């Protein structure tokens, strides 16, 4: 449960870093944003899921 | 006790998102 | 004293209103080209 | 698509002028970063907000905005549990990833403009309607939200009154003053000494009761914008144009950026000294409270000591001859607080209850304020300036104050730097006078 | 034609950063100024000298370090390295204050250097050198303040020590014992400082909105043809203008610009004068018929006498830490204070 | 416009600038570094450490009092030092 | 081995966050050094 | 302090009010990087 | 008649008057000429003052004893506060002229005024066709003003804290001001000098380059001035020769060339700075002081080393200890 917690909280810091990084460069070069339209939205999709899980998980640990 | 360690990263990925753009050259 | 109150408090309703209604009356108009 | 050919480099912003669609990534992207700070700094703030001691000494101004709405708080302003802090403040940072997402995409993706890509959010400057309605629109979530504040008071849980009759405490309040010849009362109150206008709000029942008020009176105007357009003075007044509109917010904020600025220098309602720290008049008050209070332990008869100038050490009268506190305090007798209240009579300080019914907890609390006036230097060294290192504080109420006079005051001149640029845009001669036609050429000579 | 002429033809060669005969005295000094100064705010106390920390090396920050003056035994001393003071010795120099006479000295010769170059590279480029008249203004206060000031006090200790901090020590004592601020020539020095940041300013803003349009693009700074031509702005806009919202307007360039040099360097040539006379501690300190009056009767004040009573306490309050060598005690019942602070 | 001067800009892109300066400038800070950790800098300009403004008991100032046995008096005053 | 290789917009901002660095330890080494009050 | 669980990253939470700046910052590498046009 | 109110209009708002009076004039005009008016009086024949609410008057017009250094029309009681006092809140003027409410018929009156005198800096040109702005630097040394005159006085609670109308009277501001906020060890005083000393040193450059690099047109023994003619086509100096002598002095690239960008700088400077300046007083008006280095330094064993930040406060507490002699009965100063 707490490791369990720490770990969505940790790696969903770790996807923010990257999907900041990411969706700029993405809009960036047109090179795609079209194969990266789908990198991107698994980014976004998967980190409401984490604050979700977060969200609740926090209930449990503190 | 030392979490210069996060600035540092956080602050070369301002230039970074952009050097990678320097390289795929384009849209800046 | 009562009345210098008055008075002051009239002076001043005159040249407020004489401020408000002149930038009411189209101003931006007045000026050299464009209006 | 937009360079030098637009504008210099550092007016690049003026480029999007005319470019509704990224236009509004950048209100978007920016709306982020107040969301970020807000919620970035609440947790700065908890991650170093100690329990037992006083907020004002901590160099907090987040958790005490949180504090006042009831959250957190009890008795005296006492906190109780540090969730409803550490929960807004997340719940902002997150919405921050949100906002920032949408800027971040409508400045370099989504369309560049937005008039084609639907019309009904593409706009025309000039389009005295649709921006009648935009206006109109924000005038109702402004609303709302007022009623937001009115709801969390009287349903939610309620806000922290230092006027609570049992002493500081979380109150709900159910009975807001509606009566509009009092709530618009305050708009006809002397901004001077005394009769202070807005700043003089002095019950949470006013407060509420107005924000009542604002909240429908403003969507009511965000209804009627929505189903109009301009008259025609309003129209043959005004100047039509991005920047125009501009610049009337511009002074809007500046405006409101100076009422700010008093309101935490004055105000002990709505900023209560118990987080925040006490008023400037508040700690001058206290001081005398403190002395006449040691000194009559000792024997001395407070009401017929003479100080130096033969006016009165402890106690003297004020100009319309209520009883006051004497010595350069004489110029704060307006201040009224939960602490000093009970001292004071029909006639201002009662020299009974002062002789016979000054309570310990007073005692304290004058001695409290009386060390923590809102006196500092800028590298954090609490005291008047010949001060010694050794207490590090500088009153929220002096950091805040400071910070939006500097904002006020720059959006002033901003204010009239947009406008003075509109008017000659309209016009047509923000760029220099037509070597041609040089209309003072065309002039009488003065002479 | 000659080693002389050679070796004028080398320095007179236009490079990026111009030397000529002057460079010959501006840089070697120009930049021993700028290093011992340097180098005392971060390695050179004034202990020894003012029992003072004075560098970064003992904890002091950008506003507290200096270069502070030697100690008042030394006297008017030149406090050469090599000197009966120091004899040699380069550390004993450092703590006897050799650095100060050492940055003034130089600097002081820098300031000549720099004019002559103002009016050797004039020569060359062949304009008038109303550059270097200007500069006479920096020369004269730099001149009376660190050099004949200190020169009619007891040692070069009385000299404002160079740091920023250092610096403000030098105004509060002069409110406080020469009571300055109500000087004349004072009085005219501010008139022009603030009158020309003045002129500066409004001048500037009366030429940015008064331009013609010559490009367009809103940024009008490309606009402009650094090949002269026609007049960038309206000079006949501007005149009317002034001439209806002041009443007065200038309406000759060659005057206005001329105007703009003399009002700052008349200024400063007069607050030289005063402290040039404070050197001597010949002050305008009192109004006799004021203090007479004051005797006499105990109901008269003016903001006069308010603030003689606030240059009492500057004095008294400060006297001990600042003037160390002469050992004062002034016991706390005998320190001037009102009630209760 | 110009002058024999390598425009600035060549020079601050050039590889082998950096090349040089990487060495040369952490090279020149590194050494000011130590001067002032190896307590060196204090020797060479008499500035006081921390535990050297006075002798333990002793509150008063070693203010040098007169010009030419000034020398003298300094090296008397580190004496009291310890 | 001269002609602009390294971009100069790089040469800036690494020059530049460069000097944050060592005007920020100043910064900190008000609140730490001798210069400390403490 | 923030919640007992969230301790570790009290570090974290240290800087992130200063990235709001940052950004006003960021404009300028890119300018720079675009050679201000 | 067009219609007498249209007619009124284009008179007010017409650039053919000698002064331009605008629509804000129609509110400066009055406001000034009070403002100024009663100063004259006062300043002249004006009795003594309670400034410090204290029963303790201090006379400051000339026929009271002063002279034109000394004399000052001054501040308003401190029993007064920040409350209004219009003449018609006195029982008489007498009471009036006692509690110092020339000072505030004064002040506001001036500001008033003197924002209007902004407001029409703008207005006239516009009626002229000229780029906005020049009131924009105006907006500095009026901002000052307010900061001197209400901005302090509504931070610290009084009018009779507001800077005095007179010369020495100012001089107490000041030194009184730096006793009780440490101004001179404040960034925006600091910014404040940089833009009048900076103002001072560009405005005698500007000057002297371009008075030294003028086309020659007059004679050997004919002012160098007659030389240009109100109303020319082209430059009367050579803006290449200046820029050429300036460039070699320090050199090129560190010299400007484009009159535009040399004019934006001399104006920048000079108002940035001030503004500053401005903010200053209108920030330590909250009590946010200037750095208080006070026994930072201290050695090995706790002794305190002073810095010449410490002689400082010295010279402050000489100030703060003889202020205000009579007027303070308690320990610490809140006021
Ligand atoms: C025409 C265009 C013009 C453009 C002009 C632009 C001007 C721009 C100005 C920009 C910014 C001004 C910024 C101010 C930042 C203030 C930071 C600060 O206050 O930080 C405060 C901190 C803390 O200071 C520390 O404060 C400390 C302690 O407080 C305390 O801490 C202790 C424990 O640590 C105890 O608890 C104690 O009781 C408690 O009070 C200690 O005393 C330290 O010893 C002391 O050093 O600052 C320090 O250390 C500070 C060392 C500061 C040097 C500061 C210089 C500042 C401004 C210079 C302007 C120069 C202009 C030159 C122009 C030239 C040409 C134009
Ligand atoms: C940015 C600025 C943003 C401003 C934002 C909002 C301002 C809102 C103002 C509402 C004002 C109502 C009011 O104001 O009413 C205003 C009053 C009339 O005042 C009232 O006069 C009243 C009393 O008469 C009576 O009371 C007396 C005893 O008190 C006696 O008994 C007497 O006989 C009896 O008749 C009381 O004294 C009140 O306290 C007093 O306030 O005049 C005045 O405000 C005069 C105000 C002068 C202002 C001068 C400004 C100068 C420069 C400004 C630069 C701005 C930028
Ligand atoms: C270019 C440059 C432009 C520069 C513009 C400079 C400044 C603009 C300032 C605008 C201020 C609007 C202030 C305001 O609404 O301000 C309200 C405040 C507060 O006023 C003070 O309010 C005080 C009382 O608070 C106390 O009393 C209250 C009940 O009365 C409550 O109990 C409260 O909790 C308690 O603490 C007293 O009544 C004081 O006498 C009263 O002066 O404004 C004051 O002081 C105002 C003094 C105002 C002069 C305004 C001229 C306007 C034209
Ligand atoms: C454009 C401008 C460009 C300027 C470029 C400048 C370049 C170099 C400047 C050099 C300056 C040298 C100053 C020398 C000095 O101060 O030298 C000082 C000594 C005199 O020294 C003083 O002597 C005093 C004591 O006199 C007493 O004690 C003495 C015995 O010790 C005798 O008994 C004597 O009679 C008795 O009165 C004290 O000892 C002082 O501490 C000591 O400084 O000689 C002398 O000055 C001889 C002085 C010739 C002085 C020329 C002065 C010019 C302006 C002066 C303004 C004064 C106000
Ligand atoms: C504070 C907010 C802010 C915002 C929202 C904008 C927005 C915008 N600006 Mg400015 N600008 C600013 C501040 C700001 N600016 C400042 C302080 C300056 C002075 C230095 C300028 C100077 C300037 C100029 C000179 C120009 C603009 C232009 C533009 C537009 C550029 C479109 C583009 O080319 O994308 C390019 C964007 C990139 C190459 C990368 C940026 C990525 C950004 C969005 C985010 C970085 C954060 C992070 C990594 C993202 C994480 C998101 C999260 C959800 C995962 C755009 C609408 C241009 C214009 O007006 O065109 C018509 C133009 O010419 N701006
Ligand atoms: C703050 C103001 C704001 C405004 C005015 C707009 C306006 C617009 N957006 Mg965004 N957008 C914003 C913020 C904003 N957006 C943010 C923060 C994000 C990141 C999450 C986005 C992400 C986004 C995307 C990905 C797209 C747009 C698109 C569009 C355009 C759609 C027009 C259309 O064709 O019909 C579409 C009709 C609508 C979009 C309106 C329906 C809105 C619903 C779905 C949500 C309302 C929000 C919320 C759930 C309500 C509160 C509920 C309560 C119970 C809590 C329009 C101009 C689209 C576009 O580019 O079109 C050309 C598009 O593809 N926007
Ligand atoms: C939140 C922003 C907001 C904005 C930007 C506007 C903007 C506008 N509204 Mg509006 N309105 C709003 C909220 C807002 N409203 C709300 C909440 C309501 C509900 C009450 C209304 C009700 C409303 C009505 C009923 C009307 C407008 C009208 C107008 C237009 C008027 C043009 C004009 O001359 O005004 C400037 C105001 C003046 C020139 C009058 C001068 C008044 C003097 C006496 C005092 C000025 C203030 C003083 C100097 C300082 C403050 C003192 C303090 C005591 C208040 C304008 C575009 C008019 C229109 O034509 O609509 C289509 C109209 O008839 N509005
Ligand atoms: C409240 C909203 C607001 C908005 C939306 C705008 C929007 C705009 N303004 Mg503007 N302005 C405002 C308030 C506002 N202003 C205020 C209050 C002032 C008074 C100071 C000004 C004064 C002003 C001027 C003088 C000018 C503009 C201009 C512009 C346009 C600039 C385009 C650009 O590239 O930005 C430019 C942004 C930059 C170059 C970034 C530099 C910012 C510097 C000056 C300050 C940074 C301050 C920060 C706190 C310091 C931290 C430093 C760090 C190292 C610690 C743009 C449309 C320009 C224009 O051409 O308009 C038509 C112009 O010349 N504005
Ligand atoms: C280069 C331009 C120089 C201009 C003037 C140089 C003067 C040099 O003057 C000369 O300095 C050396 C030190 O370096 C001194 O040498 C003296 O100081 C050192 C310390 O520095 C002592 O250890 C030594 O015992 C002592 O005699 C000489 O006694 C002095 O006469
Ligand atoms: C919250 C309170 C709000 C209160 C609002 C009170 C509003 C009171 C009056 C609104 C009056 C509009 O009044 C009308 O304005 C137009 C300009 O637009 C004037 O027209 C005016 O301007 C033109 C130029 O444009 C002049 O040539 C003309 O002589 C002049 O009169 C009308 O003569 C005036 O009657
Ligand atoms: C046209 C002469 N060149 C020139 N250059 C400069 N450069 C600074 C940096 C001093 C503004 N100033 C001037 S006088 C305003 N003139
Ligand atoms: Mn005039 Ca500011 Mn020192 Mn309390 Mn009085
Ligand atoms: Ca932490
Ligand atoms: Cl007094
Ligand atoms: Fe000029």
């Amino acid at each position: 449960m707490t490791i369990l917690f720490q770990l969505a909280l940790a790696a969903l810091v770790i996807l923010s870093f990257v999907m900041v990084i990411g969706v700029p460069v993405a809009y960036a070069s047109p090179q795609d944003w079209d194969r990266s339209k789908q990198l991107i939205f698994l980014g976004s999709g998967l980190w409401i899921a984490l604050v979700l899980v977060v969200g609740v998980l926090n209930f449990f640990v503190v | 006790i030392a979490q210069l360690t996060m600035i540092a990263m956080i602050g070369i990925a301002g230039p970074m998102i952009i050097f990678l753009l320097a390289v795929r050259r384009g849209n800046l | 004293m009562e009345t210098l109150k008055i008075t002051v408090y009239i002076v001043v309703t005159f040249f407020v209103l004489l401020f408000v209604f002149g930038f009411l009356s189209g101003d931006p108009a007045r000026n050299p080209k464009r209006k | 698509d937009q360079e030098s050919s637009g504008f210099a480099w550092w007016a690049g912003n003026a480029r999007l002028i005319n470019l509704s669609g990224k236009l509004l990534g950048a209100h978007v992207a920016h709306a982020g970063l107040i969301v970020f700070w807000a919620g970035a700094m609440t947790l700065f703030e908890l991650a170093h907000f100690i329990p037992e001691k006083p907020m004002y000494e901590q160099g907090l101004i987040l958790i005490p905005h949180i504090a006042t709405l009831g959250w957190g708080v009890g008795p005296g302003g006492e906190v109780v549990d540090t969730f409803p802090f550490f929960v807004v403040g997340v719940v902002h940072l997150i919405s921050s990833a949100v906002l920032g997402f949408g800027g971040v995409y409508h400045a370099i993706r989504g369309p560049e403009t937005l008039e084609e890509y639907s019309s009904f959010f593409g706009y025309d400057w000039k389009d005295k309607n649709k921006m009648t309605t935009i206006l109109g629109f924000h005038l109702i979530v402004l609303g709302i939200g007022a009623l937001l504040l009115v709801a969390k008071a009287m349903f939610f849980g309620g806000l922290y009154d230092t006027w609570a009759p049992g002493g500081g405490d979380v109150r709900v309040i159910t009975n807001p003053t509606l009566d509009p010849r009092v709530i618009f009362g305050y708009l006809l109150k002397s901004p001077f000494g005394g009769e202070g206008w807005i700043v003089s709000v002095n019950n949470l029942e006013d407060v509420v009761g107005g924000h009542i008020w604002i909240g429908l009176i403003c969507i009511a105007g965000g209804i009627w914008h929505i189903l109009t357009t301009p008259f025609g003075w309003a129209r043959r007044a005004f100047i039509w144009s991005g920047e125009a509109y501009l610049s009337y917010s511009l002074g809007a904020l500046s405006m409101m950026g100076f009422i700010a600025t008093c309101f935490v220098w004055f105000n002990n309602t709505v900023y209560p000294s118990e987080f925040y720290g006490p008023t400037g008049p508040e700690a001058s008050q206290a001081q005398a409270m403190t002395f006449l209070i040691r000194d009559q332990k000792l024997g001395a008869n407070v009401g017929s000591a003479q100080g130096p100038t033969g006016l009165g050490k402890y106690l003297m009268r004020s100009p319309t001859g209520e009883i006051i506190f004497g010595g350069e305090t004489m110029r704060f007798w307006d201040f009224r607080g939960p602490w000093l209240e009970p001292l004071r009579g029909p006639n201002g300080l009662d020299l009974n209850k002062i002789k016979n019914d000054i309570q310990p907890w007073q005692e304290r609390r004058a001695a409290e304020y009386m060390t923590h006036a809102p006196l500092g230097s800028l590298n954090s060294v609490g005291g008047v300036a010949t001060e010694i290192n050794s207490v590090n504080f500088v009153s929220p109420r002096s950091w805040l104050a400071t910070s939006h006079f500097v904002l006020a005051f720059f959006f002033l001149v901003g204010h009239l730097w947009h406008a003075g640029r509109a008017r000659a845009a309209a016009a047509g001669f923000e760029k220099g006078i037509d070597r041609e036609s040089e209309p003072v050429l065309s002039m009488p000579s003065l002479d | 034609r000659g080693w002389f002429d050679i070796l004028d033809d080398w320095l007179k060669r236009d490079r990026f950063v111009f030397v000529g005969w002057s460079g010959i005295l501006l840089f070697p000094c120009a930049y021993l100024a700028l290093g011992g100064w340097l180098t005392g705010t971060t390695f050179v106390t004034s202990w020894y000298t003012h029992g003072l920390a004075s560098s970064y090396l003992e904890g002091c920050n950008f506003l507290t370090v200096a270069v502070s003056t030697p100690a008042n035994s030394m006297g008017h001393s030149l406090l050469l390295l090599w000197g009966p003071e120091a004899q040699g010795d380069f550390t004993r120099w450092c703590q006897l204050g050799g650095l100060w006479t050492f940055i003034a000295l130089h600097g002081a010769f820098g300031l000549i250097g720099f004019m002559l170059r103002q009016f050797e590279i004039a020569r060359l480029v062949g304009v008038r050198p109303y550059n270097a008249i200007a500069f006479s203004a920096p020369i004269a206060v730099f001149v009376s303040v660190f050099l004949i000031y200190p020169l009619g006090q007891s040692s070069w200790f009385f000299a404002p020590s160079f740091g920023v901090a250092a610096i403000f020590r030098f105004l509060l004592f002069f409110q406080g014992f020469h009571n300055w601020t109500l000087n004349p020539f004072h009085m005219m020095g501010v008139a022009g400082v603030l009158g020309g940041a003045l002129l500066c300013a409004i001048h500037g803003a009366t030429v940015e909105n008064t331009l013609f349009q010559d490009g367009e693009g809103a940024s009008t700074f490309r606009a402009f043809n650094p090949t002269q031509a026609e007049e960038t702005y309206s000079m006949v806009t501007a005149n009317r203008f002034w001439s209806q919202i002041f009443g007065i307007a200038f309406s000759n360039k060659r005057w206005l610009h001329f105007f703009m040099l003399f009002v700052p360097v008349t200024g400063l040539w007069m607050s030289a004068i005063g402290v040039v006379g404070l050197a001597l501690n010949l002050r305008s300190y009192d109004f006799i018929s004021q203090e007479i009056r004051a005797a006499e009767d105990p109901e008269f004040e003016t903001f006069y006498t308010k603030n003689l009573l606030l240059n009492e306490g500057i004095r008294a309050w400060m006297a001990p830490q600042d003037q160390p060598h002469e050992n004062f005690v002034f016991p706390e019942e005998v320190l001037p204070r009102g009630n209760a602070l | 416009g110009t002058t024999g001067e390598r425009p600035f800009s060549d020079i601050i892109t050039s590889v082998r600038y950096w090349v040089i300066h990487s060495i040369t400038i952490p090279a020149l800070f590194i050494a000011g570094w130590l001067f002032v950790s190896t307590g060196l800098a204090y020797d060479v300009f008499g500035t006081p450490r921390p535990d050297s403004y006075y002798a333990q008991e002793q509150r008063s100032i070693p203010l040098v009092t007169d010009r030419f046995e000034a020398k003298q008096q300094v090296e008397t005053f580190l004496e009291q030092l310890k | 081995s001269e002609g602009g290789r390294i971009p100069l917009w790089i040469v800036a901002t690494v020059a530049g966050m460069g000097v944050i660095v060592i005007v920020g330890l100043f910064f900190y080494g008000a609140y730490a050094g001798l210069g400390s009050s403490l | 302090k923030l919640p007992e669980a969230y301790a570790i990253f009290d570090p974290l939470v240290d800087v992130l009010p200063v990235i709001p700046v940052l950004f006003l910052a960021l404009a300028f590498v890119w300018q720079a990087a675009v050679g201000f046009r | 008649s067009a219609n007498l109110w249209e007619r009124f209009c284009n008179w007010v708002t017409s650039t053919d008057n000698r002064l331009y009076v605008g629509w804000f004039g129609v509110i400066m005009i009055p406001t000034l000429l009070a403002a100024t008016i009663c100063f004259v009086i006062a300043f002249i024949a004006a009795p003594p003052v309670d400034i410090d609410g204290i029963r303790e008057p201090v006379s400051g017009s000339l026929l009271y004893g002063n002279n034109i250094i000394t004399g000052a029309v001054v501040p308003s009681s401190n029993a007064i506060g920040l409350h209004f006092y219009p003449i018609w809140e006195a029982a008489s003027l007498d009471e009036w002229l006692y509690n110092g409410g020339p000072y505030q018929l004064i002040i506001f009156h001036f500001l008033l005024g003197a924002s209007c005198y902004m407001g029409r800096q703008w207005e006239l040109s516009y009626r002229l066709g000229m780029r906005p702005w020049i009131c924009v630097a105006y907006s500095a040394p009026l901002a000052s003003a307010f900061a001197v005159f209400l901005i302090y006085p509504i931070g610290q609670g009084s009018f009779s804290d507001g800077m005095p109308l007179g010369i020495s009277g100012t001089f107490n501001f000041m030194i009184v001001f730096q006793a009780e906020h440490n101004i001179l060890m404040h960034p925006f005083h600091q910014l404040g000098v940089a833009g009048v000393f900076g103002g001072a040193l560009f405005c005698a450059m500007h000057g002297s380059l371009v008075t030294s690099s003028l086309i020659r047109e007059t004679t050997e023994t004919e002012s160098a001035n007659y030389g240009y003619k109100f109303g020319q086509e082209e430059e009367t100096y050579n803006i290449v020769a200046a820029h050429g002598y300036f460039g070699r002095l320090i050199f090129q690239y560190a010299s400007f060339n484009n009159s535009r960008s040399l004019h934006f700088f001399l104006a920048a400077w000079p108002v940035v700075g001030v503004w500053f300046t401005a903010l200053g007083i209108s920030t330590m008006a909250f009590n946010l002081n200037g750095f208080n280095f006070n026994h930072s330094v201290i050695d090995a064993k706790g002794n305190v080393i002073n810095t010449w930040a410490d002689i400082i406060n010295r010279a402050n507490l000489g100030m703060e200890v003889m202020h205000e002699r009579n007027a303070h009965n308690f320990p610490l100063d809140l006021a």
